[PDB]
C-alpha cells in the first residue's frame, strides 16, 4: 500500500503476522534492533505506526509501472514549474 | 470637430512626455553620480603629502622643507604665481 | 487644415513615445551601472587597512593626516564619511600605497 | 619604419601563466621568453608562454638556459604547436612594477636578437579585481632621432591610447603599444558556460538557508531598522535646520525586500517541489 | 482607396495646385510603398487628364516613381513641342537629383537643338564647368590661421586639413598655392602624409574633368620616382577623386592600372580611386578583380577592396555581392578588414526600406560589436527617414543599452540619417542623448548633433556643444569642434551670434600649446569645414528637389 | 576516495586549447592527456595538467602512446618549476567512454597511487557542471567477480583555488552581483524534469531491453530515497506549514508595511518640496 493511514492499527499485524497484542511491541522493538524500519508506534490507540522502511528487492512490473510516480513527478512538477513561472511570467524583466 | 479632437488631446498627453522629462532629470542625476563614482580611480595612486617651504624664489623654485627629509629645491605647478608661495 | 495639421500631429509623436520608452530601459541600464559602481566601491578595500591619524583637512573629503609610518600625507577620504567626524586625530584607516582614507576609528592603544 | 599605431594579439592563457607564476613566486620579479608569432607590423600575436627555471636571475639579458629551451621546443614540436619564439615575458611582483634598469638592458640586448620582443611586466600584488596591473612596451633606441616622432599611422588607437612615475619619466625609449585580448569565444564560451552553471548552485536544485537565515535576518531586521528609524527624529529639522537628510533610510529596505522575497520563493518551492 | 480619391482629383474648380502641394503632403503622411506609388502615378495622370499639363509632377515622380519610359515619352514631347525653356524642370532635375543607376537606365531608355541637347542635359557638364568657374573666381582666405595651425603639423590632420580647407573652399581651383609656398612643410611625408602629399592634388582638383590626366602628367604611374609606392598610389587615388560619377574610359583605365599585373602597390590608392570612380554604376570587371583584392588576405588593400566594392555596388541587391561579401566577413583574422567590409556591405544596400531587415537581423544577431556596428551602418543606409519603429525600437535598444561603445557610436550616427526630415524634434532627443556616461558615445552624440543638424539654424546645439568642449575627454572637445563646424556651415553671424565667437575661439584654443593635438586634431578641419566653400557650398543629404542625394550621404558616412 | 578537487579553470583553458590543437592538427578525435595534482587530503587541486601526444586506434581502444620524454622527462623539468602538482591522473574526451580508460589509468597507477581519469567536455552545453573525475575503484558485485575497475563517479566541483580574476573577471564583461531567483527556479525545475525523463526512458529500456543492472544495486534504494515521501499526506506538515505561513505572512506584512511607510514619508517629502517650493 503506497497510500496513507501510516498510523496503522495493530489488527492486520495480529491477524496475518501470527502475533498477539502483548507482542507487537516486541515485534517492532526487535525491528528497532534490526534497523530497517523505525516506526513511532501509537500506544493510546495501540496503532502500529509506519515510518520509513527498507522497501523490496525487485518489482519489475513496478519498475515498468512506476511511470505513475516517475512520469507523474516529471510532468507534474514540470507543469507546476511552468505554472509558477507562468504566473510570474512577465517579470522576466 | 468630427475627426479633429483626439490627437490634440494626444499632444495633451505629452504630459507623459513631461514624465519622460522627469525621468530624464532622474537619469541625469544617476549618470552623473555614477560619474562621481567613476572619478575614484584617482584615489588609488597618491594622496600627496604636505611639503614645507622655507620660502619662494624665481626660476619657478622654492626652498621646500621635505618634512621627513632635508630641503631640496624641486619643481612646481603652472597654476599659482611665484610670489604666492 | 483638419485633413493635414490635425493629422500631422502624429508625424512626430511616434518618435516621441519611442524615446519616452527608451528612457525606461536606459533607467534600467544606468541602474545596472550604478549597482556596478556601488559594488566596486568597497570590494578590494578594508582588508589591509593601514592606520595613520587625521591632522588637518583642506577641501572636501581631503585632509592632511598624520601617519604612523613616518610620513604625514594630504590625502583624499571616502566622501560618504560624515563630514563632522574627521575633526579628531583618531584612528583613521587608509590603503597602504594609495593612502586613501576609508574611515576613522575612535579608540586605540 | 615600424612607427605605427600598433597592436598585440595576446593569449589569455599566457596571461594565466603569468599570474600563476608571479602571483606566488619569490617576492622578487620573474622573467622569461615569449612563444608567439611576429604575425604583422602594425600588430603582433601571442599564443604560448612556458614557465621559467628558477636560476637566480632578474631582468638581466644573460639568463639564457640552453638545454631548457631545447627540450621545451622539442616537446612542443612533439606536441601540437611547433611555432617559433618571438619575444620574452617577465613580471615585477615586488616593487612599483615598471621598466627597470636591466629591462632597459635586456630589451635592447634581445630586440636585436629578436625584432621587437615587446616588454612584458606585471605585478600581481597591485590588484586582484580593481586594476589589471601589467606592463608592455616597445623600446626605442637613440637611432630613430631622424625626424619628428609622431607615428600615428592610424588615429584614435594612439588617440584613445593617450589616456608611470619613472617610466612616464622614461617615455623616451618607452612608447606604449595599444593592447587587446583575443577573440576568446572559442573558450570564452566554456569560460562562462561552466562558470555560470557551477558558480550558481551548480545543479541549482539545492536551495529549492530558508529559515535560520531569515530568523537572524528578521531578528537583526527588528534591531537594524530601529536606528535608521531615529533619522526622522533627526529629520525633525522643522524651521530651517536641514542639511543633507542623512540619506541612509535606504540600505535596509532592499535587504528586507530580498529577505521576504526569498521567504515567499521558498514558500512556493515547498508546495511546488514537494509534489 | 482610390474611389473618392479619383472623384476628388477629377473634381471641380479650385486651384489644381492643391494637388501639387498635396503631392509633398501625401508624401509627408505616407507610411508605405503601396499606395505611395499609386497616388504618385495617378496624380501625374490626373494632371495628364486636366488640360493644363504639369512639370513639377514629373520632376517629383522621376525621383520617387522611377519611370525611365514616361520621361522618354514626354521627352519626345520635349523634342516635338520643342520648348527647351519650359523643359528645364524635367531636364536638369533629371541631371540634378537622379540616381546614377537610374541615370544609366534613363539614358538607355531616352535615346530611342534638343537632338543633341537630350544627351547634353544628361552629361550636364555645363553646370559642372561654370560651377568650377565659380570655384576659381570666388575666394576669401585666412592664411594667418593657416600659419598658426601650420606650427603644429605632424603625420596628422594639419597636413591633410590645410588642403581640405582650401579645397573645400576650392573644389578644383586648378592652381597651386600650398605646393608653391613651401617644400619643407611639404617634406614631413611618411606614408600617409606621403599618400596625402600625392592625393592632395586631386583633393584640390575636384571636377575639371578633361585636364585630370594632363594635369597629373607628373603623376602617371611611373613618374613619381620615389622609394615608396604610397607617393605614387595616392596619385591614382587622386585620379579616382577627379573621375567621380563621370568617367568614360578612365574608369576602365584605373581598372587596367590595377590590372597591369600590379599587386598592392598601385592598389594602395588606385583601388580606393577606382571604387570611388565607378560608384553605383554596378560594374562587373571591378567586382571580378576586387574578388581577388578581397582575397588578398592583406587589409591595407583589403579594406580598399571592401569599401570600393560597396561603392561600386551601391544599393545593389545583388545575389552575389551581398552573400559573397558577408561570406568573407566571418573567417578573416582581422576586424579593420571588417571595418572595410562593414561600410562596404552597408553601402551595398541603400534605402530598400523593408528589404534589408533579414540582413540587419542576421548581423545584429551576431555578437561582434564591429559586425553589429556594420549592421547599424547598414540600417542607417537601408533606413533614412522611415521611422516605422521597425528601424527605431530595436535600433534604440542596441543603440543605448549595449555594452560596447563603437556599435553605439554607429547607431547614433544612424540617428542623424533617420532624422533628417524634421530636425525640430532632434534637439529634444539628442540633448537627451548628451547625458551619456562614456567617451565614444559622448562623441557620437556630438556627431549626431553634427550630421543630423547640418543645415539647421539651431542655437541649442551650440549650447549643447559648449560644455562638450568643456569636457576632459579631448576628442569630445574635437567633437564639439567638428560638429560646431557642421552647425556653422551655410550660415553667417546674423544667423547666430556664436559663429565668429567659435571662429576666433578655435584659433584661441590652438594658441594654447599644452592642449592635446588630439584636442585640436580637427581644429584645422573645423576651420576648413567652417569655410566649406567659404559658405559658398553646403551639404546635400536631402536636396531641395524632394529626393535625397546619395553620394553626399556616402561622403558623410564614410567620412 | 575524493569528495572534491580544485577544478581551476586555468587547466580548463589548457584542455580547451589542446582540444583546439587535436582538432586543427588533423583528425585525432578523443582529447586525452595527463592530469597533474597535489594530494593535500581527500581534497585536491587541479590547476596544472597537460595533454600527452596519444592516438587511439578505431578498434581495440586499448591503443595509446605515452612518450616518457614528453611525460617522465617533462616531469623533471616541471619538478624544478613546481613539485607540488604531481602526476595525479589523466582525462579523456568523448561522452561515455572507450575500452582503454581502465588500462590507461592502471598503467599510470604506478605514478599516482590514486590516479584519475576525467571525461572532459569539449562543448559546454550541459544543464549543469562540466567534466568530472573518476578514481580507481574496487566495486565488483555481490557476485564479487574479479575486481572490475570501471572508475566510479568520484565527485568533485569547480574549485577556484585563488581568485586570479585580475584578468578572469576582466574577461566576463557580462554579469553583475545578481541581487536571478527566477533563473535558478527555471533551471532547477527543467533540470529535475529532464533528469526524470532520462530516468523514465532508461527504466522503460530496463523493462524492454535493459540488462541485469535493471535494478542493479541501488536503483531500488534510488526508489527508496524517492520513498522518503512515498498525496504523501503531509497533514502534520500541513498545519506545520500553516504556522510556518503565519510566520511568513507576519514577515511579509510587518516588513513590507514598514517598506511602505519608509518610501512614503521621505519620497513624499522630496516630492512636495520640489513640487511646490519650486513655484
Ligand atoms: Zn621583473
Amino acid at each position: 500500500r503506497p497510500a496513507n493511514h501510516r498510523q496503522l492499527t495493530f489488527e492486520e499485524i495480529a491477524k496475518s503476522a501470527k502475533i498477539t497484542v502483548n507482542e507487537v511491541e516486541l515485534l517492532v522493538m526487535k525491528a528497532l534492533s534490526v534497523g530497517l524500519v523505525k516506526g513511532s508506534i501509537d500506544e493510546v490507540d495501540k496503532r502500529v505506526h509506519m515510518t520509513w522502511v527498507q522497501p523490496r528487492v525487485l518489482d519489475l512490473q513496478q519498475i515498468k509501472g512506476m511511470k505513475d510516480r516517475l512520469e507523474f513527478w516529471c510532468t507534474d512538477v514540470k507543469s507546476m514549474e511552468m505554472l509558477v513561472e507562468h504566473q510570474a511570467h512577465d517579470i522576466l524583466t | 470637430y468630427l475627426s479633429k479632437i483626439e490627437e490634440l488631446q494626444l499632444i495633451v498627453n505629452d504630459k507623459s512626455q513631461n514624465l519622460r522629462r522627469l525621468q530624464a532629470q532622474r537619469n541625469e542625476l544617476n549618470a552623473k553620480v555614477r560619474l562621481l563614482r567613476e572619478e575614484l580611480q584617482l584615489l588609488q595612486e597618491q594622496g600627496s603629502y604636505v611639503g614645507e617651504v622655507v620660502r619662494a624664489m624665481d626660476k619657478k623654485k622654492v626652498l621646500v622643507k621635505v618634512h621627513p627629509e632635508g630641503k631640496f629645491v624641486v619643481d612646481v605647478d603652472k597654476n599659482i604665481d611665484i610670489n604666492d608661495v | 487644415d483638419l485633413y493635414s495639421r490635425y493629422k500631422k500631429l502624429q508625424q512626430e509623436l511616434e518618435f516621441l513615445e519611442v524615446q519616452e520608452e527608451y528612457i525606461k530601459d536606459e533607467q534600467k541600464n544606468l541602474k545596472k551601472e550604478f549597482l556596478h559602481a556601488q559594488e566596486e566601491v568597497k570590494r578590494i578595500q578594508s582588508i589591509p587597512l593601514v592606520i595613520g591619524q587625521f591632522l588637518e583637512a583642506v577641501d572636501q573629503n581631503t585632509a592632511i593626516v598624520g601617519s604612523t609610518t613616518g610620513s604625514n600625507y594630504y590625502v583624499r577620504i571616502l566622501s560618504t564619511i560624515d563630514r563632522e567626524l574627521l575633526k579628531p586625530n583618531a584612528s583613521v584607516a587608509l590603503h597602504k600605497h594609495s593612502n586613501a582614507l576609508v574611515d576613522v576609528l575612535p579608540p586605540e592603544a | 619604419a615600424v612607427d605605427t599605431a600598433e597592436q598585440v594579439y595576446i593569449s589569455s592563457l599566457a596571461l594565466l601563466k603569468m599570474l600563476k607564476h608571479g602571483r606566488a613566486g619569490v617576492p622578487m620579479e620573474v622573467m622569461g621568453l615569449m612563444l608567439g608569432e611576429f604575425v604583422d607590423d602594425y600588430t603582433v600575436r601571442v599564443i604560448d608562454v612556458f614557465a621559467m627555471p628558477q636560476s637566480g636571475t632578474g631582468v638581466s639579458v644573460e639568463a639564457v638556459d640552453p638545454v631548457f629551451q631545447a627540450k621545451m621546443l622539442d616537446m612542443l614540436k612533439q606536441t601540437g604547436r611547433p611555432e617559433m619564439v618571438v619575444g620574452w615575458y617577465h613580471s615585477h611582483p615586488g616593487f612599483g612594477c615598471w621598466l627597470s634598469g636591466v629591462d632597459i638592458n635586456t630589451q635592447q640586448s634581445f630586440e636585436a636578437l629578436s625584432e621587437r620582443a615587446v616588454a612584458v611586466v606585471v605585478d600581481p600584488i597591485q590588484s586582484v579585481k580593481g586594476k589589471v596591473v601589467i606592463d608592455a612596451f616597445r623600446l626605442i633606441n637613440a637611432n630613430m632621432m631622424v625626424l619628428g616622432h609622431e607615428p600615428r599611422q592610424t588615429t584614435s588607437n594612439l588617440g584613445h591610447l593617450n589616456k608611470q612615475a619613472l617610466i612616464h619619466g622614461l617615455n623616451r625609449h618607452y612608447y606604449s603599444i595599444t593592447i587587446n585580448y583575443r577573440k576568446n569565444e572559442l573558450e570564452q564560451k566554456m569560460l562562462l558556460n561552466l562558470h555560470k552553471k557551477s558558480w550558481m548552485e551548480g545543479l541549482t536544485l539545492q536551495d529549492y538557508v530558508v529559515k535560520e537565515m531569515l530568523e537572524l535576518a528578521k531578528n537583526y531586521n527588528k534591531a537594524v531598522e530601529e536606528e535608521d528609524k531615529m533619522t526622522p527624529e533627526q529629520l525633525a529639522i522643522k524651521n530651517v535646520g536641514k542639511q543633507d537628510p542623512k540619506r541612509h533610510l535606504e540600505e535596509h529596505v532592499d535587504v528586507l525586500m530580498t529577505s521576504n522575497i526569498v521567504q515567499c520563493l521558498a514558500a512556493m518551492l515547498d508546495t511546488v517541489v514537494f509534489k | 482607396r482610390l474611389d473618392v480619391f479619383e472623384k476628388t482629383i477629377l473634381e471641380s474648380n479650385d486651384v489644381p495646385g492643391m494637388l501639387a502641394y498635396s503631392l509633398k503632403l501625401c508624401m509627408s503622411l505616407m507610411q508605405n510603398k503601396q499606395f505611395r506609388n499609386k497616388v504618385l502615378r495617378v496624380l501625374v495622370k490626373i494632371y495628364m487628364n486636366l488640360e493644363k499639363p504639369d512639370f513639377i509632377n514629373v520632376c517629383q515622380c522621376l525621383i520617387f516613381l522611377d519611370d525611365p519610359q514616361a520621361v522618354s515619352d514626354i521627352l519626345e514631347k520635349l523634342v516635338k513641342e520643342d520648348n527647351l525653356l519650359m523643359a528645364y524642370q524635367i531636364c536638369f532635375d533629371l541631371y540634378e537629383s537622379a540616381s546614377q543607376q537610374f541615370l544609366s537606365s534613363v539614358i538607355q531608355n531616352l535615346r530611342t537643338d534638343q537632338t543633341l541637347k537630350m544627351i547634353k542635359i544628361l552629361s550636364g557638364e555645363m553646370a559642372i564647368e561654370l560651377h568650377l568657374q565659380f570655384l576659381i573666381r570666388n575666394n576669401n582666405t585666412d592664411l594667418m590661421i593657416l600659419k598658426n595651425t601650420k606650427d603644429a603639423v605632424r603625420n596628422s590632420v594639419c597636413h591633410t586639413a590645410t588642403v581640405i580647407a582650401n579645397s573645400f573652399m576650392h573644389c578644383g581651383t586648378t592652381s597651386d598655392q600650398f605646393l608653391r609656398d613651401n617644400l619643407e612643410w611639404l617634406a614631413r611625408a611618411t606614408n600617409w602624409a606621403k599618400f596625402t602629399a600625392t592625393a592632395s592634388l586631386g583633393v584640390i582638383h575636384k571636377g575639371h574633368e578633361k585636364e585630370a590626366l594632363q594635369l597629373m602628367a607628373t603623376y602617371l604611374p611611373k613618374d613619381t620616382s620615389p622609394g615608396s609606392a604610397y607617393q605614387e598610389g595616392g596619385g591614382l587615388y587622386a585620379l579616382g577623386l577627379i573621375h567621380a560619377n563621370h568617367g568614360g574610359d578612365i574608369i576602365d583605365y584605373l581598372l587596367n592600372q590595377l590590372k597591369n599585373a600590379s599587386n598592392d602597390i598601385v592598389r594602395h590608392g588606385g583601388s580606393l580611386g577606382l571604387g570611388l570612380a565607378a560608384m553605383g554604376t554596378a560594374r562587373q570587371d571591378v567586382y571580378d578583380l576586387l574578388k581577388t583584392n578581397l582575397y588578398q588576405d592583406d587589409a591595407v588593400t583589403g579594406e580598399a577592396a571592401g569599401l570600393a566594392l560597396g561603392l561600386v555596388m551601391l544599393g545593389s541587391k545583388n545575389a552575389q555581392a551581398i552573400e559573397d561579401m558577408v561570406g568573407y566577413a566571418q573567417e578573416t583574422q582581422h576586424e579593420k578588414i571588417l571595418r572595410g567590409l562593414a561600410v562596404g556591405i552597408a553601402l551595398v544596400m541603400y534605402g530598400r526600406m523593408e528589404e534589408a531587415d533579414a540582413l540587419i537581423e542576421s548581423l545584429c544577431r551576431d555578437k561582434d560589436p564591429i559586425l553589429r556596428r556594420s549592421g547599424m551602418y547598414t540600417v542607417a543606409m537601408a533606413y533614412c527617414g522611415s521611422g516605422n519603429n521597425k528601424a527605431i525600437r530595436r535600433l534604440l535598444h542596441v543603440a543605448v543599452s549595449d555594452v560596447n561603445d563603437d556599435v553605439r557610436r554607429a547607431a547614433v550616427e544612424s540617428l542623424g540619417f533617420i532624422l533628417f526630415r524634421t530636425p525640430e524634434q532632434c534637439p529634444s532627443v539628442v540633448s537627451l542623448l548628451s547625458e551619456s556616461y562614456n567617451p565614444h558615445v559622448r562623441y557620437g552624440a556630438a556627431m549626431a548633433l553634427g550630421i543630423c543638424c547640418a543645415g539647421t539654424g539651431n542655437k541649442e546645439a551650440i549650447n549643447l556643444l559648449e560644455p562638450m568642449t568643456n569636457d576632459p575627454v579631448n576628442y569630445v572637445r574635437q567633437g564639439a569642434l567638428i560638429a560646431s563646424a557642421l552647425i556653422m556651415i551655410q550660415q553667417t553671424e546674423i544667423t547666430c551670434p556664436k559663429v565668429n565667437q567659435f571662429r576666433q575661439l578655435y584659433s584661441k584654443v590652438i594658441n594654447d600649446k599644452h592642449d592635446d593635438v588630439m584636442a585640436k586634431f580637427g581644429a584645422i578641419l573645423a576651420q576648413g569645414i567652417l569655410d566649406a566653400g567659404g559658405h559658398n557650398v553646403t551639404i546635400s543629404l536631402q536636396s531641395r528637389t524632394g529626393h535625397t542625394h546619395m553620394p553626399s550621404v556616402v561622403g558623410v558616412l564614410v567620412f | 576516495a575524493v569528495q572534491k578537487v580544485v577544478v581551476h579553470p586555468l587547466v580548463l583553458l589548457s584542455v580547451v586549447d589542446h582540444f583546439n590543437r587535436i582538432g586543427k592538427v588533423g583528425n585525432q578525435k578523443r582529447v586525452v592527456g595527463v592530469l597533474l595534482g597535489s594530494w593535500q587530503k581527500k581534497v585536491l587541486d587541479v590547476s596544472n595538467s597537460f595533454a600527452v601526444p596519444f592516438d587511439e586506434d578505431d578498434k581495440d581502444d586499448s591503443v595509446w602512446f605515452l612518450d616518457h620524454d614528453y611525460l617522465e622527462n617533462m616531469y623533471g623539468m616541471f619538478k624544478k618549476v613546481n613539485a607540488r602538482e604531481r602526476i595525479v591522473g589523466w582525462y579523456h574526451t568523448g561522452p561515455k567512454l572507450h575500452k582503454n580508460d581502465i588500462a590507461i589509468n592502471e598503467l599510470m597507477k604506478r605514478y599516482c597511487p590514486n590516479s584519475v581519469l576525467v571525461i572532459i567536455d569539449v562543448k559546454p552545453k550541459d544543464l549543469g557542471l562540466p567534466t568530472e573525475a573518476y578514481i580507481s575503484v574496487e566495486e565488483v558485485h555481490d557476485d564479487g567477480t574479479p575486481t572490475s575497475k570501471t572508475f566510479e563517479h568520484v565527485t568533485s566541483e569547480i574549485g577556484a583555488e585563488e581568485a586570479e580574476e585580475v584578468g578572469v573577471e576582466h574577461l566576463l564583461r557580462d554579469i553583475k552581483d545578481t541581487t536571478s531567483q527566477r533563473i535558478t527556479n527555471q533551471v532547477h525545475g527543467l533540470k529535475g524534469l529532464n533528469s526524470k525523463l532520462l530516468d523514465i526512458r532508461s527504466y522503460l529500456e530496463k523493462v524492454a531491453t535493459g540488462k541485469l543492472p535493471i535494478n542493479h544495486q541501488i536503483i531500488y534504494q534510488l526508489q527508496d530515497v524517492f520513498n522518503l515521501l512515498p498525496l504523501q499526506e503531509f497533514v502534520k506538515a500541513f498545519y506545520l506549514k500553516t504556522n510556518d505561513q503565519m510566520v511568513v505572512v507576519y514577515l511579509a506584512s510587518l516588513i513590507r508595511s514598514v517598506v511602505a511607510l519608509h518610501n512614503l514619508i521621505n519620497n513624499k517629502i522630496a516630492n512636495r518640496d520640489a513640487e511646490k517650493k519650486e513655484g
